[PDB]
Order: structure tokens, then C-alpha cells, then sequence
């Protein structure tokens, strides 16, 4: 029945995230040529995405197959708040690897002279300190076989604000201060010729700035905007917004989804990472 | 045009050396030792892993306890590592962080570095104060010092980029004798074990044989076809090894005077950075620009093993005096104690 | 020039009046050496872990 | 383990952390391999910027550079070249005021030395600083001299902007691999009093294109 | 290389004091630094160790909480801070570098000391044998007890000769049983295995007169041995 099959999509999907997250993790670990801020921010947004796919993914993945909770209301919260905590973290490793990258693209000096794995760490600990503010507060009490979460309007506003609408402006900003630097770095009989071939470089180095930027961009909205923005509207619709549950339900994973192709896009893409993979 | 009849007689004296060297290639070394017993293949691993350098390790030696080695990184430290416990013994900041070779004293007092400086630093290890200093800075050579050797406290050789090596009297810092006779810079040098004699590789393809005390270019041994980068003795000190850019290591026999294998694989193409033999010498341990040490049959010219485990160019590498471990230096700032 | 023709050909001269032995007789000498310490070989004949001072 | 045993533990984490500072101060510092022919105008150049190999320290607007100076080794440079490897750019110093000498064309020489180290294979993506000195002394000599005598197939004005122009390209055209590497070309004679500044650019610029190559950016 | 001791005197029991040591001619940061004291008729007794970069500090349990040593380093000075002084404290307190390497030489140098008048499971080195009687030029042997296996299972023995020349600070003579130290003439020589020990002096002479002391350095209660007089 369908029961199989949408516990083996799932289980594909958590798979091959874990695996994916667990393999940038071990490519950071094992490979000396990995070990730097950027990299350290990029594998701790792998960790991140690890504990979604192992400490959330089953869980969600079981309440959509068995379509009810049959385990508790307390062991619910928890993996609720678990869910935000995680979640919300991987959002902010993602500004915060946007974050190091406007700093270095910008500021070369401070890139030089100031940064450091520490200013990774403190990142990384921001990211988690964010995600705790934003998951803990529906345990402290901004608050039927069924787990969501607390749809109270405060917190609504709170929650998906905090977690993916000021990391949305956050990294559109950051992402665009890039882009027109990346622009002017790359815009800043044989002499034609050479000059023709400077010209078709840059105009390719110009796609390669939208592409890469489009692929971050477009992977991050595409996979949380939907999640967000119903999660945002549906509990200020008293009765006129219902929610299909394919459709709600796709909404919901494809924020997970993001989880899966944080890897891709962060390491799997890389020239380092995928050096360092076919050396293992 | 005197320099043609010169010519003449120095082309016919090189014609003279290949025919006396032909002569007595009765059998090559390879036919002798078809009978004896191969080692299949000897499985090393790596024991020790020596982290600490930051930057490419170029040279490291080993002390004659078997225990202490010094190692020389572009990181600017001369770093002593206890080998059996990976404890740093020193960590001696360099002058010139330009440092491509580093020597270590037979009595254990005193290590020597040096390399795009032009100085031989000699660092005393044991002071009354708990420091280790430049005892003495050995200049004289015009090209980088590329390789190093204490004959004992006060007498040490040293090679150079400029063509020439140097027999040095420490206490007063002067050379005592220069050995001229090399055209190209000279990457390596290899003290006989009684020390009154040593061998040389350089960048003109040819090793030399030096006697220390008379200062004289006593043979030239010509069988490779690119830069020496490395040079070792045989343990009884009638045969050397060289490890040249052609991919090829070769032994030389100091009596023969003549080339007995070459050890090169088809499946080897990069350059040799270091030679070293085992302490019965019938294993010759070679490191490459493949990022590995191969270990080859002396006797055989067979490649007996693998020291695989370095993550770029594998500098260096010495066998302890007990022949217990090799080390092995590589760019990648890591020395492996394998056994 | 002279001189470094002079010098190269002196050298040539000294290095061709040398008494080698025969490859035949450098390579027995070689291999028996290799016998003759092949037991005091620690790399060619692996000590076990208790006499190997790196495990 | 013993009490000296422990001892010597503690003193080898001791090593460790002085190494992990010396590291850390060491990574702050902008490693520049300065080469050219000697009689080139590298000396002015160290000049502005303040045997064996020399090295230069200078900081400019926080950055703290490591200048490394190569021409004292008269040695075969393959032997040595890539211990440079990871510098952040090479400063190349070219005399203008010498297309009409000889040591060959001592122009001829510049530019195959040029060739050789920016095509070397230990430095496919390190940026050249082209610094093209004597450009005061290379308008009193284009007055006079005419640059066919490096360059017969130039065909074009004996005036320094067109002759200084020739040439630039003619030193940027040895750059194969233009794609993972960049010439930044500056004209000084002896009292630009911006070369400094030049290199600044040229090294925050290297450092910015770098970011975003890991990036995907560039 | 020289310490120089400073603090001391007469002090009621139940006071306070500091004592001081100014290093120099030496690189005093590298070194772990040591307080043994010696009564005023009685052998010596370690204090208080203090490692190099201070991440290491031992105290004798007589006076373990009841002492404190500390280091400055970027002025070379050792301190030791000496709380409710007892009259067991009447001691003259010795400073001694000691450095931890593979193969270095601990123990090496001793400070001049100062006296300090106060108002009124550790392996046991044993010598029995005290106060001999020599003539110079010959040969004698001190023997050494030890009430634990001084040979650690790395092949070091742990244990060390001292020399305390009438009126003079202790002289390390042997620092890992049969290890000379540097200035030693090479005719003292270290002896034994496991428990039991011998320093032998090939020839000796009038500069060999004093209290010869042993120590065991296995573990960080460091005790001496009851030393050994030599005496014409
Ligand atoms: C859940 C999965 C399917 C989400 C995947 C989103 C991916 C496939 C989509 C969403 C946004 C898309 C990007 C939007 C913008 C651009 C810039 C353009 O110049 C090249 C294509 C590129 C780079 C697209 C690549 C594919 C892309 C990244
Ligand atoms: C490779 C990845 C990135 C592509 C995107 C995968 C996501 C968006 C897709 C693939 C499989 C899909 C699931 C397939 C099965 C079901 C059961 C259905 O009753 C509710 C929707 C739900 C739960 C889908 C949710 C969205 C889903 C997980
Ligand atoms: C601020 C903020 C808000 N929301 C998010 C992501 N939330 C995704 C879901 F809505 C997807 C759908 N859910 C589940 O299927 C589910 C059910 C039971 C469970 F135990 C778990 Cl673990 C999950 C709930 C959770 N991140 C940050």
C-alpha cells in the first residue's frame, strides 16, 4: 500500500541525507586540506544537518507514515523543540556561512589579520544560540494524536521571523553586497584577440557568479519559503485557509529537503571537497 | 687552439674510464644475486606519526641513538622529536625559515640546518642555560645549502647550490676544504661510515666520491640522467645509492667503479627526494614525488614495499643507526616512524 | 680555458688510474654483507612487538 | 608514564602551543617572492617598500608583508623555486631602460625568466605584481633609441606611452593559464612613492579573488 | 647561571613568609623549578615543584595546602609563599632548576638558600651507612636503598646523587643512575638495579668531602635519602 511507499521515500531520503551530512563531517575529520573557518562552518552546517536527518527526520517520517502520534504528548514537545532547534541552526549556519564569505569577499584585511577558527566557533555557537531561543520559549509556554507546532500568533511571529525571515533578509543582503562585489572584481589583431578572450572570461565569470549565487539562493528559498510562509499564514486563518495534507505535507519536507542538499551545495560542489572524497 | 688537443685528451681519458669500467662488467649485480632469497614483500606501518611542523617538511635525520630525531621545516623550526614517545624534545626557530637541510650530531650536542641563506647554522642542544643557540653560522658557500653532515663536534660538510661542498672546521667557522668538481648544484651528500671519505649527487647527473682529508674528487660515478636530489651509503661503505629526478634510484660501487641496478618501476615517474638503506643494507628505502616511499630489494632491484601514508611529497626519510624504523619527512608537515 | 681544461683533464687522468675489482666481486661483496647482517635487520626481518620500541 | 616522563609531555604541549602561536602570527603575513634581474630596479623597489636570500618586512594599511628577494642565488632555481609555493604573489621587477642593453637582450632575458616563473607548475594560480622600472630613464631612451631593437616586429611609435604599452603586453602575453592567474603591470621609475600601494592592491585583490574562487564566485 | 635565593630569617610560628628566588643567567621559563629545604642538621627534604608555564605543581604533604609556589616567569623569579609556619619549617630552603626532556639533566643546579629560622606511600630512600671514614686517593662506594623499584617499565632508573659540600649548596653528580652530570669529573659512577644502589668514586679528594644524598624521582613525593657523610 501506500504505507510502504511513502516510508520508503522517506527512509531513501533520510538515508542518503545522512549519509551525505555524515560524509562532509568525515571529509573535515579525516582530509588535513579541510581544516578552515570556511570549511568549519561548512561541516558544522553538515553536523546540523546530521542531527536534523537522525534526531528529526525519523520522527517526522514516522508521524507522516503512521499519519498520528501515537507516542506522547511530552515526548511530542520534545521533538518539536528538537525539530526548531535543528532546524533553525541549519538556517543560521547557512547565514553564517554567508556571513564569512561577505567578510572575506569584503574585507581581506580582516580576512588576513583577524580570522580565525575562533570566529568559526562563535558562530557556530550564535547559530545554536538562536535556534535555542526560538525552540525553547514554546516549551516555557507560549502555548490529540496529533504534533505541530505552537501555533500561538506571538509565537508564530516569533519563530518564523526569527528563524527563517531575518535569516532571509539576512543572507538576500549579504548575498547581494557579494554579488556587486564579485561584479567588480570581475568587471575591475592580437591585442583584440586577447582582449576578446578577457572579455568572454569575465562575461564567464559573470555567469559563474549567478549560477552559483541563483544555486544557493534558489535551494535555500525554494525549500523553506513554502514551510514559512504557511507556517506563517495558517494560524492567523481562523477557518478560511485549510491546509491540504499532500500539500501540506510536501511544504513541510522540503525544508528537510534543504537539509539533504545543504551538503551539495556547500561541500559536494566544492573543488576541495570533492578532491578530498576522491582521495578516500 | 690548445683547448681542442685538452679536449681531445680529456674526451680520450672519458673514453679510457668507460672502457676500464666496461672491463670489469663481467656480471651484473642482478645475476648474482638470482639465487638468493627474495623478500617478498616487507609490510610497514606506521608507528609514530611526528605532527607539530606547519609548513613542508624538507629534511630531517636521525640521531645515533635511534631515538631523537631532528627535522627541518620551511615553518622556520628545527623541531627534535622524541620518537618513541612523539614528545618534541626542542623546537628551534630559525634564523631563515629557507631551511632545506638539517643535520644532527653523532654525539647529540648539536644539530646543523641551513638552505637559501648560504649558512650552515650550527645549534648547540646542550647548553648550561636551558636554550638551544647558534653555536656557529658557516658561511662561505655563494648557493643554498642543500645538504649537511657532522663528521663529529667540530667537522662538518655541507653541500651547496653552488656547485660545491665544504668540509667546515666549526670552532673556527672557516672551510677547511672546498670540494670542487661538481658543474651542477650539488642536492645531497652521504658520509662512508669510517667518515674519511664521502659521495655527493648534484644536478650535472653525477656522483663524486670525496676524500675529506685530501680534498680530492677521488671518482665520479655518471649513470643517471637527471638532478641527484638524493645520496646514501651502502653500510660498509663500498657501494652508495643515488635518487635522481629520472625516477630512478641506482647503485654504485665504490671499488667497480661502476653503476650495479637501477632501481626504477614503469609505473614510476616522479623524482626521488630521499635515499636511505636498512641496517643490513639489502633494503634501499627511496621516497618520491608520488607522495610515498617505496622500499626496494638491493640485491634485486625489487620493489620489496610501499611506505604509502604521506598526503604530498615525501622530502625525506633516514633509517635509524639500530635499523629498528624509517622515517619518512614529507611536504605535507607530517614525519612517520614506520617499521 | 687552460685552466679549467687542465684542471678537468688532471682529474680525468686521476680518476682513470684506479684499481677496480670486478662487478662480479662488488656484488658478492655486497650480497654477502646482506647475509652476513640480514638477522641484525629490523626492517628486513620484523621484531616482535616486544622488542620493537615503536608500538 | 613517570614523573619525568610526564615532565616531558608537559614541556613537548609547551613546544606545541609556542608552534600554534608562532602559526598563528606566521598566516597574518602576505608572503611575496620578489624576483627580476638584479640590475632591474628590484633594489629601488625594496627601497620603496621599506648572501643568501633577503627578505623584506613592511606593513601598509595593516597588512604585514613578507617580501622574499631571490637574486643573490645564482643556483638552478628549479632546486629551490617551490619553496615559494604558497606565496601570495610574486613581485616581478622589469627594467624599462632595458630593451637596447645586453647582458643576449637583457629584455630578451627579463622576459623569458617572466615566462618561466609565471608558467611554472608551482605557481599556476599565484598572481604576478609586474613592476616595469626605469620608465623615466625609458622616455630618455625611446627619445633616442627606438624599441625595434628588443622587439623587430613592433612596428608602431617611438614614444614612451606606445613603447611602455608594447611592452606590458608583450611581458603579459608570456602568461599562459590566464584563467587561474592575473599580472597586475605598474610603471615606476625610482620615486612612484605607490608601488607600495600598487602591491597593496594588487595583494587585497588577490586575496579577494581567492575568496571568491572558494566561494564560486570567480 | 646562578639562582639567588631571598626571604627568610626569624620568624614567630604561626607568621608568614615569601620566598624568593632570582634566576638568571639561565632560560628560567624552561625550566621546572624545585624548593628543597634541609634543616639545620638534618638532610634534605623536597618542598614544592613548580612545572615550566606553572600547568604543573606539586607540594610535600607536610606542606601541601599549607605552601604555595609560584613562578615569574618575564621577571625569572621563583617564589614560594609560606603560610602558619611551624617549627618543622626550620629549614634552609634551596631553589632548583630542573628541566624534563628526553635525556636532560634535572635537578642540575641549586640556588644558595636561604635559612629559614622559625621561632619555637613516598618511596623511602634508605642510607644507612653515614658518615665514612676516606683517605684521597682511594676508592670508595656509597651505597643507596630504596623501598621501591626505582627502574621504570621505560628502562629510566630514577635515581639521583647529590654532593652537599660543607657549606656550599647541593651538586648534582648522577641524574639517571649512571648518567654523569656535566662538571662532574669522570670519576664518580652510578650503580644498581631496582632498589639498590652504589655511587663509586674512582679517586677521590679533598673536594670530595661532604654529605652525599640520594633521591628518587619515579614519582612526585621526592624523597633524599639520610646522606652519606665523607669526611678525611
Ligand atoms: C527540493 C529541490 C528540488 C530544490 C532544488 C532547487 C534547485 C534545483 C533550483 C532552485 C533555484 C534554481 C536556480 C535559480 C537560478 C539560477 C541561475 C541561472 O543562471 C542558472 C540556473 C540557476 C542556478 C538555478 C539552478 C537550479 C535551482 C538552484
Ligand atoms: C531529492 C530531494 C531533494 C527531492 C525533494 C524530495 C521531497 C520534496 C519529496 C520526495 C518524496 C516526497 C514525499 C513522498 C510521499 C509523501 C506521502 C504523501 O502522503 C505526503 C507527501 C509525502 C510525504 C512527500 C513529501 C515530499 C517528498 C519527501
Ligand atoms: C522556527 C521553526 C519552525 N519550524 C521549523 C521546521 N518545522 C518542520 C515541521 F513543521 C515539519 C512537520 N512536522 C512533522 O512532521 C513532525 C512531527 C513530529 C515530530 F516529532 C517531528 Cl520532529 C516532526 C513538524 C515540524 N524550523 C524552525
Amino acid at each position: 500500500s501506500y504505507q510502504v511507499i511513502t516510508s520508503l521515500l522517506l527512509g531513501t531520503l533520510i538515508f542518503c541525507a545522512v549519509l551525505g551530512n555524515a560524509c562532509v563531517v568525515a571529509a573535515i575529520a579525516l582530509e588535513r586540506s579541510l581544516q578552515n573557518v570556511a570549511n568549519y562552518l561548512i561541516g558544522s552546517l553538515a553536523v546540523t544537518d546530521l542531527m536534523v536527518s537522525v534526531l528529526v527526520l525519523p520522527m517526522a517520517a514516522l508521524y507522516q507514515v503512521l499519519n498520528k502520534w501515537t507516542l506522547g504528548q511530552v515526548t511530542c514537545d520534545l521533538f518539536i523543540a528538537l525539530d526548531v532547534l535543528c532546524c533553525t541552526s541549519s538556517i543560521w549556519h547557512l547565514c553564517a556561512i554567508a556571513l564569512d564569505r561577505y567578510w572575506a569577499i569584503t574585507d581581506p584585511i580582516d580576512y588576513v589579520n583577524k580570522r580565525t577558527p575562533r570566529r568559526a566557533a562563535a558562530l557556530i555557537s550564535l547559530t545554536w544560540l538562536i535556534g535555542f531561543l526560538i525552540s525553547i520559549p514554546p516549551m516555557l509556554g507560549w502555548r490529540p494524536d496529533a504534533c505541530t507546532i505552537s501555533k500561538d500568533h506571538g509565537y508564530t511571529i516569533y519563530s518564523t521571523f526569527g528563524a527563517f525571515y531575518i535569516p532571509l533578509l539576512l543572507m538576500l543582503v549579504l548575498y547581494g553586497r557579494i554579488f556587486r562585489a564579485a561584479r567588480f572584481r570581475i568587471r575591475k589583431r592580437k591585442n583584440e584577440r586577447n582582449a576578446e578572450a578577457k572579455r568572454k572570461m569575465a562575461l564567464a565569470r559573470e555567469r559563474k557568479t549567478v549560477k552559483t549565487l541563483g544555486i544557493i539562493m534558489g535551494t535555500f528559498i525554494l525549500c523553506w519559503l513554502p514551510f514559512f510562509i504557511v507556517a506563517l499564514v495558517l494560524p492567523f486563518c481562523e477557518s478560511s485557509c485549510h491546509m491540504p495534507t499532500l500539500l501540506g505535507a510536501i511544504i513541510n519536507w522540503l525544508g528537510y529537503s534543504n537539509s539533504l542538499l545543504n551538503p551539495v551545495i556547500y561541500a559536494y560542489f566544492n573543488k576541495d571537497f570533492q578532491n578530498a572524497f576522491k582521495k578516500i | 687552439s690548445e683547448l681542442d688537443q685538452l679536449r681531445q685528451e680529456a674526451e680520450q681519458l672519458k673514453n679510457q674510464i668507460r672502457d676500464a669500467r666496461k672491463a670489469c662488467a663481467d656480471a651484473t649485480l642482478s645475476q648474482i644475486t638470482n639465487n638468493i632469497d627474495p623478500v617478498g614483500r616487507i609490510q610497514m606501518r606506521t608507528r609514530r606519526t611526528l605532527r607539530g611542523h606547519l609548513a613542508k617538511i624538507y629534511a630531517m635525520h636521525w640521531g645515533t641513538d635511534s631515538r631523537l630525531l631532528v627535522s627541518a621545516s620551511q615553518d622556520g623550526k628545527l623541531i627534535i622529536w622524541d620518537s618513541y614517545t612523539t614528545n618534541k624534545v626542542h623546537a628551534i626557530p630559525l634564523r631563515s625559515s629557507w631551511v632545506m637541510t638539517c643535520a644532527y650530531a653523532p654525539s647529540g650536542n648539536y644539530v646543523a640546518c641551513g638552505g637559501l641563506d648560504n649558512i650552515c647554522s650550527i645549534y648547540n642542544l646542550k647548553t648550561r642555560e636551558g636554550n638551544v643557540r647558534v653555536s656557529r653560522e658557516l658561511a662561505g658557500h655563494t648557493g643554498y645549502l642543500s645538504c649537511c653532515r657532522f663528521l663529529d663536534d667540530n667537522q662538518i660538510v655541507t653541500s651547496s647550490g653552488d656547485t660545491t661542498c665544504a668540509l667546515w672546521d666549526i670552532e673556527t667557522g672557516q672551510q677547511t676544504t672546498t670540494f670542487t668538481g661538481h658543474t651542477g648544484d650539488v642536492m645531497s651528500l652521504s658520509l662512508a661510515p669510517d667518515t674519511r671519505l664521502f659521495v655527493s649527487g648534484a644536478c650535472d647527473a653525477s656522483a663524486k666520491l670525496w676524500d675529506v682529508r685530501e680534498g680530492m674528487c677521488r671518482q665520479t660515478f655518471t649513470g643517471h640522467e637527471s638532478d641527484i636530489n638524493a645520496i646514501c651509503f651502502f653500510p660498509n661503505g663500498n657501494a652508495f645509492a643515488t635518487g635522481s629526478d629520472d625516477a630512478t634510484c641506482r647503485l654504485f660501487d665504490l671499488r667497480a667503479d661502476q653503476e650495479l641496478m637501477t632501481y626504477s618501476h614503469d609505473n614510476i615517474i616522479c623524482g626521488i627526494t630521499s635515499v636511505s638503506f636498512s641496517k643490513s643494507g639489502r633494503l634501499l628505502l627511496a621516497g618520491y614525488d608520488d607522495f610515498n616511499c617505496n622500499v626496494w630489494d638491493a640485491l634485486k632491484a625489487d620493489r620489496a614495499g610501499v611506505l604509502a601514508g604521506h598526503d604530498n611529497r615525501v622530502s625525506c626519510l633516514g633509517v635509524t643507526d639500530d635499523g629498528m624504523a624509517v622515517a619518512t619527512g614529507s611536504w605535507d608537515s607530517f614525519l612517520k616512524i614506520w617499521n | 680555458s687552460i685552466a679549467q681544461a687542465r684542471k678537468l683533464v688532471e682529474q680525468l687522468k686521476m680518476e682513470a688510474n684506479i684499481d677496480r675489482i670486478k662487478v662480479s666481486k662488488a656484488a658478492a661483496d655486497l650480497m654477502a654483507y646482506c647475509e652476513a647482517h640480514a638477522k641484525e635487520d629490523p626492517l628486513l626481518t620484523p621484531v616482535p612487538a616486544s622488542e620493537n620500541p615503536f608500538r | 608514564l613517570s614523573a619525568e616522563d610526564k615532565a616531558a609531555v608537559e614541556r613537548s604541549k609547551m613546544i606545541d602551543r609556542n608552534l600554534r602561536e608562532d602559526g598563528e602570527k606566521a598566516a597574518k603575513e602576505v608572503k611575496l617572492l620578489l624576483l627580476g634581474a638584479g640590475e632591474s630596479g628590484k633594489n629601488t623597489i625594496v627601497k620603496q617598500m621599506k648572501t643568501g636570500i633577503v627578505e623584506t618586512h613592511f606593513t601598509f594599511k595593516d597588512l604585514y608583508f613578507k617580501m622574499f628577494d631571490v637574486g643573490a642565488q645564482r643556483s638552478e632555481r628549479k632546486k629551490w623555486i617551490h619553496c615559494f609555493e604558497g606565496v601570495t604573489a610574486i613581485i616581478f621587477c622589469v627594467a624599462l631602460s632595458d630593451y637596447d642593453l645586453v647582458l643576449m637582450n637583457r629584455m630578451h632575458a627579463s622576459m623569458k625568466l617572466f615566462d618561466s616563473i609565471c608558467n611554472n607548475k608551482w605557481f599556476t594560480e599565484t598572481s604576478i605584481i609586474l613592476f616595469l622600472n626605469k620608465k623615466d630613464l625609458f622616455e630618455e631612451k625611446i627619445k633616442r633609441s627606438p624599441l625595434t631593437i628588443c622587439y623587430p616586429e613592433y612596428t608602431g611609435s617611438n614614444t614612451y606611452e606606445e613603447a611602455a604599452a608594447y611592452i606590458q603586453c608583450q611581458f603579459e602575453d608570456l602568461n599562459r593559464r590566464k584563467d587561474t592567474k592575473e599580472i597586475y603591470t605598474h610603471f615606476t621609475c625610482s620615486t612612484d612613492t605607490k608601488n607600495v600601494q600598487f602591491v597593496f592592491d594588487a595583494v587585497t585583490d588577490v586575496i579577494i579573488k581567492n575568496n571568491l574562487k572558494e566561494c564560486g564566485l570567480y | 647561571v646562578q639562582l639567588v635565593e631571598s626571604g627568610g630569617g626569624l620568624v614567630q610560628p604561626g607568621g608568614s613568609r615569601k620566598l624568593s628566588c632570582s634566576a638568571s643567567g639561565f632560560a628560567f621559563s624552561s625550566f621546572g623549578m624545585h624548593w628543597v629545604r634541609q634543616a639545620p642538621e638534618k638532610g634534605l627534604e623536597w618542598v614544592a615543584y613548580i612545572s615550566s608555564g606553572s600547568g604543573t605543581i606539586y607540594y610535600a604533604d607536610t606542606v601541601k595546602g599549607r605552601f604555595t609556589i609560584s613562578r615569574d616567569d618575564p621577571k625569572n623569579t621563583l617564589f614560594l609563599q609560606m603560610t602558619s609556619l611551624r617549627s618543622e619549617d626550620t629549614a634552609m630552603y634551596y631553589c632548583v632548576r630542573s628541566i624534563y626532556y628526553y635525556g636532560s639533566s634535572p635537578f642540575d643546579f641549586w640556588g644558595q638558600g636561604t635559612t629559614l629560622t622559625v621561632s619555637s606511600s613516598d618511596i623511602v630512600m634508605t642510607q644507612a651507612t653515614s658518615s665514612v671514614p676516606v683517605t684521597p686517593g682511594e676508592s670508595v662506594s656509597i651505597s643507596c636503598r630504596s623501598s621501591k623499584s626505582l627502574l621504570h617499565s621505560n628502562g629510566n632508573t630514577y635515581l639521583y646523587w647529590f654532593l652537599q659540600r660543607p657549606g656550599q649548596s647541593p651538586q648534582l653528580l648522577i641524574y639517571r643512575m649512571s648518567n654523569l652530570a656535566s662538571g662532574v669529573p669522570d670519576r664518580f659512577s652510578g650503580s644498581g638495579s631496582g632498589t639498590a644502589f652504589t655511587l663509586t668514586i674512582s679517586r677521590l679528594e679533598a673536594e670530595d668531602v661532604g654529605v652525599y644524598y640520594c633521591m628518587q624521582h619515579l614519582e612526585y613525593p621526592l624523597t633524599f635519602g639520610a646522606g652519606t657523610k665523607l669526611e678525611l
